[PDB]
């Protein structure tokens, strides 16, 4: 018997400009509760959206969000 | 009053062995436990 | 005498230190058993599917550490390397080579290589090679020689123990820096005044603060 599986990686096969891996990434998108767009900074682990901000540049989402836009 | 094995030849070898025995004992637990590693 | 023969005095002081002798025994053959280097697999060269020799790129053909493991003075990741960095070399050089079909397999269909990992961590762990490898850590007295390593081996067992142990103790492991230069360096004898000198000028905490929970586990 043996402490641990054998947790195979797989790596990229092209590597994306902008990425340093295990360095999370912060891009600016609008989430709408009744149509109007409320801004939001959603942090992007690995390519893939793990938590909603607030943008502090944005009218209306000044780092403060509502519930609604944090459980998207 | 004396002990049942008062006078007895073994009774220094078997105390002697034992103390070896519990010795040998613990120094490998010691060693597996702290230098093993 | 009555329903005893003569030598079960002996056999029943026997039988009481073999039974001790059996429990120590049994202590001894568990903690040796959980300790062992086949259970936490060190010292085992795991065969790997594009079978890649550290010796041939790092001592003969002579490549740097971060050309392949780019992230590692910047993230908690050491990055393992993309088919890209593969091909950039062998896109001329060994082509047409059985031995480099699954990476040629590689980069024309989007499927990646699977390595299997060797210094594994059980996800609670929460490692950062950028910290370490800043404040004079190398890959060397933290790893092995991998410059030499033809098959990468674990060449200790990751315990939470031999972390305290230099997170504790940081004087006799700290290097000036140059810890991804060539792990030819070899550690002074008075190692332990350059250490003090350089736990003291890195600013490294004392263990009141390097011994936490939340330092490795969250
Ligand atoms: C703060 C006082 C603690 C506590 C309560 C624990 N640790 Fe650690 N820990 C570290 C590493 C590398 C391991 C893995 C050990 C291995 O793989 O063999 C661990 C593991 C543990 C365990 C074992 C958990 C299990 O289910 O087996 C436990 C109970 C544990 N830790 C408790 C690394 C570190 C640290 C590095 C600086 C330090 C600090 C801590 N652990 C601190 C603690
Ligand atoms: C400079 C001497 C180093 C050091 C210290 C390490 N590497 Fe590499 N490395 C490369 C590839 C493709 C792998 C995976 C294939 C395999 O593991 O055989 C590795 C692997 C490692 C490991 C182990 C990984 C793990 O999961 O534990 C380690 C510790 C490691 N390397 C350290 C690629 C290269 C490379 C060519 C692009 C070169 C040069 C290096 N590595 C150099 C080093
Ligand atoms: C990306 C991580 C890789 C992988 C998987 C391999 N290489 Fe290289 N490689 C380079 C040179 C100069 C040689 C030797 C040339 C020769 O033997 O004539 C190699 C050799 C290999 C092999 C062995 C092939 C064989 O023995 O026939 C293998 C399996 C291999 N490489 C895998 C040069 C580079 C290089 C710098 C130009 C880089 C980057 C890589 N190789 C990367 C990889
Ligand atoms: C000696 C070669 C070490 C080994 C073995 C381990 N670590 Fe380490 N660690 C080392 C140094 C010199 C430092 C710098 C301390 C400082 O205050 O600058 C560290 C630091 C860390 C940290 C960050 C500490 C913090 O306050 O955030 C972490 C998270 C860490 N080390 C993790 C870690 C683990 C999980 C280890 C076992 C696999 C481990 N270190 C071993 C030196 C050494
Ligand atoms: C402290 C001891 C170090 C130092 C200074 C370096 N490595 Fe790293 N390394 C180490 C551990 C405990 C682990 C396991 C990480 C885990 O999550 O289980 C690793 C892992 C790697 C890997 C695998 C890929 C990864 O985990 O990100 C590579 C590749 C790797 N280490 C390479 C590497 C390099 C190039 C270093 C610079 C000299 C280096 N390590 C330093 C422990 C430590
Ligand atoms: C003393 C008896 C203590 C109670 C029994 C404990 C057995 C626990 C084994 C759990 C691990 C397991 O079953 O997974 C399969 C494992 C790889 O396969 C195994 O490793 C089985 C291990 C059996 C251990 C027997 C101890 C004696
Ligand atoms: C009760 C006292 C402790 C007896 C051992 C209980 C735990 C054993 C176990 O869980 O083994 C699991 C281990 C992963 O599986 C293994 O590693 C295999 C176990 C090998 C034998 C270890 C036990 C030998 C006898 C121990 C007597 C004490």
């Amino acid at each position: 018997c043996t402490y641990q599986p054998r947790q195979y990686i797989a790596p990229f096969d092209r590597q994306p400009e902008g990425r340093v891996p295990g360095i999370p990434q912060y891009f600016a998108s609008t989430l709408t509760l009744g149509g109007y767009g409320t801004g939001v900074l959603v942090r992007s682990n690995e390519g893939r959206p793990t938590k909603v901000e607030g943008n502090p540049r944005h009218p209306a989402s000044l780092g403060g969000t509502d519930l609604f836009a944090q459980a998207e | 009053m004396q002990p049942e094995w008062s006078g007895d030849p073994e009774v220094k070898p078997v105390f002697l062995a034992v103390t070896l025995t519990g010795m040998v004992a613990f120094l490998l637990m010691v060693w597996l436990f702290a230098f093993y590693w | 005498a009555q329903i005893f023969p003569r030598n079960a005095n002996l056999l029943s002081r026997l039988s009481i230190f073999a039974l001790v002798l059996l429990v120590v025994e049994g202590i001894l053959i568990l903690g040796v058993y959980f300790r062992s280097n086949y259970f936490r697999q060190v010292n085992v060269a795991i065969e790997q599917p594009v079978a890649f020799s550290h010796q041939l790129h790092v001592n003969v053909v002579g490549i740097d550490c971060r050309y392949c493991h780019t992230s590692v003075d910047q993230s908690y990741f050491a990055n393992i390397p993309a088919t890209e960095t593969c091909m950039t070399c062998h896109s001329q050089i060994k082509t047409y080579s059985p031995l480099l079909e699954k990476v040629r397999e590689s980069y024309a269909t989007g499927k990646p290589i699977e390595w299997v990992k060797v210094y594994d961590l059980p996800n609670f762990v929460y490692f950062n090679h950028s910290i370490h490898v800043n404040k004079g850590i190398g890959c060397s007295t933290c790893h092995g020689q991998v410059n030499n390593m033809p098959v990468v081996w674990q060449q200790q067992a990751l315990y939470m123990g031999w972390c305290l142990n230099c997170h504790r103790n940081p004087e006799l492991y700290v290097r000036p820096r140059e810890e991804v230069y060539n792990m030819d360096y070899v550690p002074p004898s008075n190692q332990l005044e350059i250490g003090r000198q350089l736990v003291a000028e890195y600013g490294i905490m004392p263990p009141d603060q390097l011994t936490n929970c939340y330092v490795c586990h969250r």
